[PDB]
């Protein structure tokens, strides 16, 4: 069947979306040291930015692995 | 065929001949490339 | 692409050569810019 | 290069109102204090 | 039928073409008087702001060439600009026109730099503060890169301007088609229509003084 | 000139020399110019009748193309 | 290994004292400054000063102007012009003069005399979220 | 059928694009803990364009989400 | 059958080239609140920057459902 | 045909060079917002290399295009 | 055969995405130098920032590396 | 038959590493606005930068491109 | 056959993820001059920085030049 | 065949790693332009960092550029 062998090429290719996620987790906790750094009294308050940021960012690379496990198995 | 020297020829004198002669030579590659794209087709 | 049908190219080179190079240019000699005077 | 040096002020002038904002913000019992100890008396010929 | 704009335009057997590529310098009028009128008033401003712009950074040798390179920016920021004009044939979008704008003053470049000054056209390829040990791979790069800049304008250009074409072209037979279907929307693809078409106004004289820049630059690495 | 004439001569009467004709344009062209653009306070509409005779042009070679799209055939 | 120096023109806090942090606010934005840090010098906007002493317990003056300066030999010298302690600030003069001086910019036009209000108007705004 | 699995690599592949909306929503939540860190008395209006531009950059991510969702279910 | 089926391999992966427009929206709407934090008297002329660069971002997202749009109507 | 069907895969894998110059142009147009809150005295000189960056960066996306194109139609 | 021959392409495609991390883990750790260069004194927090942000993001170049290993094996 | 089909994917995919010098140039050019707002008595020095640097980042994307044609044409 | 002509499109797509190694080694030494620039006092420290940046980041590089030469040369 | 057909698109998607020594030598080059304009007294110092970043970054583009080249002509 050809279908079970486009459904890998098809996966393969969704997860490619982690790679705006690690690139954009970078970001948030390299600019957490730029802007820790700096002002260093507000760590309690840069931080819960620097998680904010990093579940928005991780959010949209997990879109690409649940439509890779979308694909993959589940129609 | 007269101002053709004087309003056409005498004003670009200065260039035709020393600024632009560095152009010409690469006028003449250009035409070899021309001629040569077209040669193969 | 109609860009690559060569053999109307003599057509777009010369009379671009006789624009940039002799008609364009003789009228910009003919812009001068004056000094100021005293 | 912020609004008031392009507005032609200098830092001395804008040090002049930031702190006369603070006095003003003062209370009573140093408002009389402070404003002395700091006012101005010279004067230019 | 797409790139049916791009095509040689002949009327009744005749290359149409000459009659737009010297059309123009018809558009910049001169006089030899002292106050003219407005026409001529704002041109010899322009020629006067962009001179001083694309001139000024370049020493004497380098501004005899002062006529070509604002004798050029005015041709082709007039050549682009006549473009967006309804059904226009415009001619930069010429590969074989673009290319013959961009190997003479490229090889003319380098040429003055290689028949002269030669020597010190050799200490470009070998920046200045460079360690020794992997400079055999350097060299690949100054000179390839060179070889293929007379390339990279012309195509600068060429794919600018064609793409800028072969969009607004799109995007209008797009309004064409949702027109006999919900209107409301029509209205919010012409509207991309027009910030389209300001954009390729701007791209139309960006595209004239980046082409008559890196020419400069060129010039400016070799006088 | 023509404007104020009525004889078919006058087609012959012309000089079509290579020469000629382009005295024709030469003089078509600065009584243009005189008129819209060469005057102190000019306007625009000097230029913007010129692109729109350079888009009737631009329209008459480039009708050939467009034949090939209409939406009737009668 | 930082020796700090706060002064006021009448006034001295510290001087040459071992503190480990001061969070002064400068022109160009904010920024802590702990030992070691690199060598730069500003001019002060409205704002609080905190100094962190070595035991950890802080203090909270309210400068108006002035200089930090921190130096290549972990030396710092803040000198504000007017640093008074939170202590001696009121909290409704603050928000009236600021509405005096908000009003009166919208009755002005002129690019001088109004500049001079924006910097009446952000000393007080920066009054009003000192106190609280 | 060798329609129904080209209809897999499309949206596997066109899923890729929210590689961008994973690495501009770490540059707009990255430069507000680094704008913040500066002017820290500005947290209200900084936080109201961070909103702004993890919105236009995650639309920009949603728009390939939706075109692999019509590539692969709707035609 | 393979020659319609080739497309939305095609036209899939030709939306991804918006993923750039999704990365540079970021940037410019991440500046905006570094450069808004710095100069906050500029707020109305940084936004219209903005907006100018945000605009400009959808210009190159469009060079690519130009081409995403060729090869799947206009073969 | 196996030959016309490759191109449309060409045509629309070249185009996804443009994500580059659709994430240069955010850069360019994110650091003219920094640069002119630091120097709003200068607007005119760096909007001056705002369009430099702009069209020699969006200039290598359409050469992406251009094979876009020199594929699709012009083989 | 042609589904174990695909294989080999979803597998080599999902590693794609590492490359993502690999340009997180340059910004983290790039930002750790211009965060000590400026309060080097912080030298012992920041490192425990910048061991956070190598662990989260090269945590998304591991999921990409999962899948390719969940193709490539796992069926 | 194929052999050819082929040369159009492998030359549709070589040309995408253009992309590299789409944010590379735009990067450069980034920085000739930020480091001039701040120096901006350097005009003569940093564009002499901004150019190597603009001739160093799209010769490599120039790599790309010539081993797109070298595929496509030459063999 | 069909497998040995696979194993070079695997292989192929998978040292792509170099790509993420340049851009991260880039960003290293270019936080190297910044910030060696600002704080040239610690030209030693700063520097002990750019070679974990650098290895950690081309760590993850080699990661895909592994997954490269092992679908090319061992399976 | 099926092994020249593919190691056209082998060689031809593995030259995508030079996207990635495309945006590395535009940030070392592009942040030479930042270290350059805070501290020109340094420019043979910095410079000798540009070099350095340089030659390592486009070396992981050679990287990719070999490979290519070895999965054409080398075997
Ligand atoms: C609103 O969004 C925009 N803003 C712009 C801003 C500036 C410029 Br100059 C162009 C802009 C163009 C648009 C859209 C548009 C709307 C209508 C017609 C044409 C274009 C858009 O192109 C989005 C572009 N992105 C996503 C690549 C689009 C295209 C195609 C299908 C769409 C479907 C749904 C939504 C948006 C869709």
């Amino acid at each position: 069947d050809i279908d079970t062998a486009a459904k890998f090429i098809g996966a393969g290719a969704a997860t490619v979306g982690v790679a705006g996620s690690g690139a954009g987790i970078g970001t948030v906790f390299g600019s957490l040291i730029i802007g820790y750094a700096r002002n260093p009294s507000l760590k309690q308050q840069l931080f819960s930015y620097a998680i904010l940021g990093f579940a928005l960012s991780e959010a949209m690379g997990l879109f690409c692995l649940m439509v890779a496990f979308l694909i993959l198995f589940a129609m | 065929l007269q101002s053709i020297i004087k309003n056409i020829w005498i004003p670009m004198k200065p260039y035709y001949t020393k600024v632009y002669q560095e152009i010409w030579i690469g006028m003449g590659l250009m035409g070899f490339i021309v001629y040569k794209i077209r040669a193969a087709d | 692409m109609p860009q690559l049908n060569t053999t109307v190219w003599p057509t777009m080179i010369t009379p671009m050569l006789l624009t940039l190079f002799l008609i364009t240019q003789l009228k910009m000699l003919n812009t001068n810019y004056h000094l100021p005077p005293s | 290069v912020a609004y008031w040096r392009q507005a032609g002020l200098s830092y001395i002038r804008y040090s002049q109102i930031c702190a006369k904002a603070v006095r003003d913000a003062l209370k009573t019992e140093f408002k009389a204090n402070a404003e002395k100890t700091s006012g101005s008396n010279v004067k230019i010929v | 039928n797409l790139f049916a704009s791009f095509i040689a335009p002949t009327i009744l057997g005749l290359p149409a073409a000459v009659l737009i590529i010297l059309f123009p310098p018809l558009l910049i009028p001169t006089s030899k008087y002292l106050i003219n009128n407005r026409l001529i008033t704002t041109q010899q401003w322009l020629i006067k702001l962009t001179s001083k712009q694309m001139m000024t950074m370049h020493n004497t040798k380098g501004r005899t060439w002062s006529l070509m390179l604002v004798s050029l920016i005015i041709f082709i920021a007039t050549t682009n600009l006549l473009g967006l004009l309804p059904h226009s044939f415009t001619p930069t979008t010429q590969l074989s026109m673009n290319l013959a704008m961009a190997i003479p003053l490229w090889a003319g470049t380098v040429i003055m730099g290689f028949r002269s000054k030669i020597k010190n056209a050799l200490a470009h390829f070998l920046p200045q503060g460079t360690p020794t040990p992997l400079i055999p791979m350097l060299v690949i790069i100054e000179t390839i890169s060179l070889l293929i800049q007379p390339m990279a304008l012309a195509v600068r250009l060429t794919a600018n301007i064609t793409a800028g074409h072969l969009l607004m072209h799109l995007i209008g037979s797009a309004t064409l088609a949702m027109s006999t279907i919900n209107l409301p929307s029509t209205l919010i693809i012409f509207t991309i229509l027009i910030l389209l078409t300001i954009l390729e106004i701007a791209v139309a004289l960006i595209q004239a003084y980046v082409f008559t820049l890196l020419v400069s630059l060129y010039l400016h690495d070799n006088t | 000139e023509v404007k104020l004439g009525e004889l078919p001569s006058w087609i012959l009467m012309r000089d079509f020399s290579p020469s000629g004709i382009f005295g024709a344009f030469q003089r078509g062209y600065y009584r243009y110019y005189n008129k819209y653009i060469n005057v102190k306070k000019g306007s625009i509409s000097g230029i913007t009748m010129v692109l729109a005779c350079y888009v009737l042009f631009s329209y008459s070679f480039s009708y050939k193309h467009l034949k090939h799209e209409r939406l009737r055939k009668y | 290994q930082m020796s700090f120096t706060f002064a006021s023109p009448t006034q001295v806090f510290f001087n040459g004292a071992n503190v480990r942090q001061v969070d002064v606010p400068t022109l160009t934005g904010a920024f802590g400054i702990l030992a070691a840090h690199v060598p730069t010098l500003q001019v002060l906007r409205p704002g609080l000063v905190v100094v962190h002493a070595e035991d950890g317990t802080t203090s909270k003056y309210f400068v108006s102007s002035g200089s930090i300066a921190v130096n290549a030999d972990s030396s710092v010298q803040l000198l504000a012009e007017e640093a008074v302690t939170l202590d001696m600030l009121d909290l409704g003069a603050a928000k009236a003069n600021l509405e005096k001086a908000q009003a009166e910019l919208v009755g002005t036009a002129d690019e001088a005399t109004r500049a001079e209000i924006q910097i009446r108007i952000e000393a007080n705004e920066a009054l009003v979220k000192a106190l609280e």
